[PDB]
């Protein structure tokens, strides 16, 4: 699950 | 040691409440502003007004005769036609007219 | 119950021990044995 | 000092001090409500 | 399931080891006890003063690390503001690798911190800089005004409307689990 | 497709720039305002930050408070008063006359 | 290889365990007085070792980061034989 | 408590603190079964440095850089302060490199283990460098400055306008060193720093490539935010400085230790000379340092890491 990438909402 | 000389319960009340009060205000500024405003302000405020409503005025089950009679309830939303059977709540006061 | 199964089995098993004068998590408090050195 | 470097950029204008007051992006009432949905369906 | 090992030897170590000292050239620089303050080094001397001192007067905490560059600007400010307010209010210097239970006692994240405390629940002020915006001077204005306000605060209502809180039955259990035993409480 | 996935990556900054300066204002405006002083904090540290520290404590579901009572298992020659031992000894028995009663 | 001393030393202490893999404390209650209890260890407000583990070693870069930059500001001229090797990226 | 014989036995005390744990888990931990992990919109720090990996790290080095600390002391929950500059730092890095992007990768027609490899190969490289300074004692050597060359020696001397002194070491130290005046002897802010080296390496002809320029320009400015005192105390300098920023449960640690005690010791007794008694012994200083330089891409095979000698070959 845990990744690289961060969403726009948990910026 | 309990209480203190010069001291007041009352005043170790008022501190209580100023403790939790503020522990409080704590707690709800550090949430999330996706759960807490509505399970603390809309949730509570619908459940007083149907509690208060249903336990302070009386209400009456309406029901029409005949379908040339029923109301035009097009326009307004979120009720386009009539249905037996309604829940109305009124005042004391109020009259047939 | 559970107290009385408890204290039935305490006895068999401490009573007639003559090592267990207390339990052994609180031996730092004895005193200590002359004999020993 | 330290932090002026930093605290130079933060300077915001009339709309996005208006924005922020209001919360637009961080209120989310479109959350609330999938969160209301969610709440009353797990019933 | 979540675990972290038990420690290491490095961990155990001690955190303070000393380093070589330059000889007098080096300190030849463009920018080139102490009598009012108690530097602690143990835990029962703080407990000591938490519980006794800071119920009799007031008192004024730096905790401090050696890595720390502000530690070092802030330090004789901080020994200027104990020689001038040594008489209302008791001084304090704390090394956190040191003496950590005090840093956990006292809820400091950040260093340097000052932190003052009466009564151990009754006044807790700290004063850090989390950001990086302010300096010495702040800090010690900051410190000399919470130190003004606790003392107005003890001469308001003769002598009470300071008294412990949370402190009063949670014996701060909840922040370092350690205060079981001091309370004599059983572990097993 | 190149021009257009870029452009796209400029405007997808440009909104990153919007929300940040709105983010700046709603925190200088208000949260830094309604922010908690910090004397009403929660009294407790994270079972996982106290493991860390090595300060975590999991045991005495219940406990003893006065040291009359957790030192008796360390007395071992008077665990009991003589008055306390005089005043246990009514209670060997349950009372099913009280019971009944 | 004088002068590679240091990068054997440095070779040497390689993989050696450090605080930022493990919990920085540890208890130890006095048995003869269970009441008296001490922690060993360091401070810590710290709880992503599982994460840390592997970038342990940014601190000390970072420190010689600053470091070269401070030596640098004096005389740049320290860098080149690294230049001229070919191991940092530049456009000759 | 069990109706056991004997409550307090270790096996008991083991099992309860298993439990204990095994509770605290299945309540509060993320999993395919959760308890508590519900109606997730803002995470908490833990939660949401586990599942972003990517802002831990950047979080992380800004927090080191903005604040030379150690990662024990690593906020919470940091600043709204910081992050707003580390989205503009985000915002100048991928402008610069998306016009270069532009520029390049279209004409020409997991990123974690890329910055994992990106930083080993900058701290071996740190690190090489690093010996090799100290195998002749330059690594941290202020308010010294060395020098193994007239040109160098000219340089380093325009700081001070001519002024200062110039000691030397016998044979084996394979520089020189510069002490300019007290009032001089000051250190230089970290953008003044990268502008000379910046300058210096495109006057000769060996500029850095423009991602690592604004990287080193980025690293400058969260210096910068430190404020007038960045490095060191007004009554400290460099080697007080490392050694006290240095992490102590660092391997090094004994070998730094060792090698200022060596360096302090040696500069204590350091013989003074004058300018032109240098320049005729810089040039010999010149030719072995270009050997040992030669040497030294040899030397990082003997040692180095696969990713150094494969980027020397
Ligand atoms: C109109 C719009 C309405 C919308 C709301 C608007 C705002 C109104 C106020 C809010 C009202 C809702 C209250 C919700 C609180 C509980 C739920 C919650 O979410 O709290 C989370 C919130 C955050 O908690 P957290 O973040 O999870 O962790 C921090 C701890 O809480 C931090 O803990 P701590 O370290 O700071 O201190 C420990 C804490 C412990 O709190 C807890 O952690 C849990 C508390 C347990 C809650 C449920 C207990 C139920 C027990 C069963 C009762 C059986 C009694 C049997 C008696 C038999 C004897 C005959 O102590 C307490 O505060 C509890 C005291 C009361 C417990 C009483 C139980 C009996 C013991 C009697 C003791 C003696 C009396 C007290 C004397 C004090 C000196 C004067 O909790 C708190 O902030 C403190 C606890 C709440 C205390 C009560 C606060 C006052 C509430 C007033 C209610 C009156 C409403 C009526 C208004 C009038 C309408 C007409
Ligand atoms: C008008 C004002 C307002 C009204 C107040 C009226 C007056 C009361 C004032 C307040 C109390 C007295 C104050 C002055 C006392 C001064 C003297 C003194 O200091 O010591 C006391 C005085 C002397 O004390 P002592 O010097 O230490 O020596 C004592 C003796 O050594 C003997 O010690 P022991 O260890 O041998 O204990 C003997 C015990 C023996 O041990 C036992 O209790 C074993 C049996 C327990 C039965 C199950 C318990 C269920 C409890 C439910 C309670 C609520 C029920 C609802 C209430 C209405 C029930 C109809 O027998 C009992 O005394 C307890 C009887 C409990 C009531 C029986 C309820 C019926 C049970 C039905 C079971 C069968 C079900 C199947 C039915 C189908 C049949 C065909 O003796 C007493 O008065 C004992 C007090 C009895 C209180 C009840 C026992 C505690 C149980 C707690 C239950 C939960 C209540 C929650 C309270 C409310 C919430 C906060
Ligand atoms: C009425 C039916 C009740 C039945 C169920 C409840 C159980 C029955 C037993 C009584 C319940 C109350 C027990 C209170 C125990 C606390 C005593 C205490 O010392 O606490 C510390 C406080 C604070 O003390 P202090 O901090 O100021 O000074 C002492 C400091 N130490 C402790 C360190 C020495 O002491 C008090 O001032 C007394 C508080 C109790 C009196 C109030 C009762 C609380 C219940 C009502 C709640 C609502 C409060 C608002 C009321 C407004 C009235 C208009
Ligand atoms: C005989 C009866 C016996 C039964 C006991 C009866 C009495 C006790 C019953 C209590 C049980 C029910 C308790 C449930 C409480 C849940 C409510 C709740 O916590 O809220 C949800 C939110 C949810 O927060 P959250 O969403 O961030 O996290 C919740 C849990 N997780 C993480 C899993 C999602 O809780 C809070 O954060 C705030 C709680 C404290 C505040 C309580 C409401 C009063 C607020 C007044 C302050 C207003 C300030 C306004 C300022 C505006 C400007 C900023
Ligand atoms: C902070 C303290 C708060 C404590 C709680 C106090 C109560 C707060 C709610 C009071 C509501 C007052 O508002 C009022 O409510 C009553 C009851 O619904 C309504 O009154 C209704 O019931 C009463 C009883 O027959 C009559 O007036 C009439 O039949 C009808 O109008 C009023 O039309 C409304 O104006």
């Amino acid at each position: 699950k845990p990744s690289w990438h961060v969403a726009r909402e948990h910026r | 040691p309990l209480g203190v000389k010069g001291r007041s319960v009352f005043a170790g009340m008022r501190s209580f409440i100023g403790q939790r009060l503020g522990r409080l205000y704590d707690s709800f500024y550090y949430s999330q502003s996706s759960t807490k405003y509505v399970m603390v302000f809309l949730f509570p405020a619908g459940i007083f007004y149907t509690r208060f409503r249903a336990d302070t005025k009386l209400g009456y089950h309406v029901f029409i005769n005949e379908e040339k009679l029923y109301p035009d309830y097009s326009q307004n939303y979120f009720d386009t036609k009539w249905t037996n059977g309604r829940k109305v709540y009124l005042d004391d006061e109020t009259t047939v007219e | 119950g559970k107290i009385h199964g408890a204290v039935w089995r305490m006895k068999h098993l401490f009573a007639t021990n003559f090592k267990m004068v207390g339990h052994p998590r609180y031996a730092y408090a004895l005193p200590k044995n002359p004999l020993l050195q | 000092r330290p932090g002026q470097g930093s605290n130079a950029q933060f300077q915001t204008s009339l709309a996005d001090k208006t924005r922020g007051l209001l919360g637009v992006g961080f209120l989310r009432p479109t959350k609330m409500a999938s969160f209301a949905a969610t709440f009353l369906l797990n019933f | 399931s979540f675990a972290i090992p038990p420690a290491n030897a490095a961990a155990l170590a001690d955190p303070l080891p000393a380093t070589p000292t330059p000889p007098p050239v080096f300190e030849a620089v463009s920018s080139a006890a102490l009598k009012n303050v108690e530097e602690v080094s143990t835990m029962e001397r703080y407990e000591a003063a938490v519980y006794e001192e800071s119920f009799k007067k007031p008192i004024v905490c730096l905790f401090f690390a050696r890595f720390s560059l502000q530690s070092k600007v802030l330090l004789q400010p901080f020994l200027d503001f104990a020689a001038s307010a040594s008489n209302n209010a008791t001084f304090f210097l704390i090394d956190c690798d040191r003496v950590p239970r005090a840093a956990y006692h006292a809820r400091v994240e950040n260093v340097p911190s000052l932190v003052v405390m009466k009564g151990d629940d009754a006044f807790r002020q700290t004063i850090t800089d989390s950001v990086g915006v302010k300096t010495a001077g702040d800090l010690i204005q900051e410190a000399r005004s919470a130190l003004d306000q606790v003392l107005r605060l003890d001469q308001q209502e003769g002598g009470t409307k300071l008294q412990p809180g949370v402190s009063s039955y949670t014996h701060h259990i909840g922040v370092d689990n350690l205060n079981v035993y001091r309370k004599g409480w059983p572990v097993a | 497709i190149q021009h257009w996935n870029k452009s796209y990556e400029k405007q997808v900054y440009s909104e990153s720039v919007a929300l940040n300066r709105t983010f700046q204002a709603r925190n200088q405006l208000v949260l830094d305002r309604l922010k908690p002083s910090g004397a009403y904090r929660l009294p407790a540290v994270d079972y996982k930050r106290q493991l860390s520290r090595g300060t975590l404590v999991e045991g005495a579901d219940f406990y003893l408070p006065t040291a009359q009572e957790q030192q008796r298992l360390a007395r071992h020659f008077e665990p009991y008063s003589e008055q306390e031992q005089e005043e246990r000894r009514k209670f060997r028995f349950q009372s099913i006359s009280v019971y009944l009663a | 290889a004088r002068s590679f001393r240091w990068m054997q030393a440095f070779a040497a202490v390689k993989g050696k365990p450090t605080a930022g893999s493990c919990a920085a404390g540890t208890a130890v209650v006095n048995p003869e007085d269970p009441t008296k209890v001490t922690l060993k260890g360091r401070y810590t407000n710290f709880s992503l070792q599982h994460i840390w583990e592997k970038y342990d070693y940014l601190q000390t870069h970072l420190l010689l980061r600053e470091c070269m930059l401070s030596q640098v500001a004096k005389n740049p001229r320290l860098l080149d034989p690294e230049i001229n090797a070919g191991l940092t990226p530049t456009v000759f | 408590q069990p109706g056991v014989v004997d409550p307090e036995a270790p096996q008991e005390v083991e099992a309860f603190k298993q439990a204990w744990h095994s509770r605290m888990g299945k309540f509060n931990d993320r999993s395919d079964t959760p308890m508590l992990y519900a109606y997730m919109n803002e995470l908490p720090s833990w939660e949401y440095y586990d599942l972003h990996r990517s802002a831990f790290l950047e979080h992380m080095t800004y927090f080191l850089v903005r604040t030379g600390g150690d990662f024990r002391f690593f906020p919470e929950m940091p600043p709204w302060q910081w992050l707003a500059h580390m989205e503009n730092l985000r915002f100048k890095l991928l402008s610069v490199a998306q016009s270069r992007r532009s520029q390049l990768q279209l004409a020409n027609l997991h990123g974690e283990e890329y910055t994992q490899k990106f930083l080993q190969y900058e701290t071996e490289l740190f690190q090489a460098c690093a010996a090799r300074l100290m195998g002749h004692f330059m690594f941290l050597c202020d308010p010294f400055i060395p020098v193994q060359s007239a040109e160098a020696l000219s340089a380093v001397t325009r700081v001070d306008n001519g002024k200062g002194k110039l000691f030397s070491l016998g044979d084996d130290v394979n520089a020189l060193f510069y002490l300019p005046e007290q009032q001089r002897r000051d250190v230089e802010r970290p953008t003044q720093a990268v502008q000379t080296l910046l300058g210096h390496l495109e006057a000769t002809g060996r500029p850095f490539n423009p991602c690592y320029s604004e990287l080193l320009h980025v690293h400058a400015e969260v210096l910068e935010e430190r404020g007038e005192h960045w490095l060191t105390a007004p009554g400290e300098c460099v080697s007080q400085a490392f050694l006290r920023r240095l992490r102590t449960d660092d391997p090094a640690y004994e070998v730094y230790c060792s090698y200022f005690k060596e360096m302090y010791e040696r500069f204590a007794g350091a013989k003074e000379v004058s300018m032109e008694d240098g320049r005729k012994r810089l040039a010999t200083i010149e030719k072995n340092a270009q050997e040992e330089a030669a040497a030294y891409g040899l030397a990082l095979k003997t040692m180095g890491s696969a990713e150094l000698a494969h980027k020397a070959r």
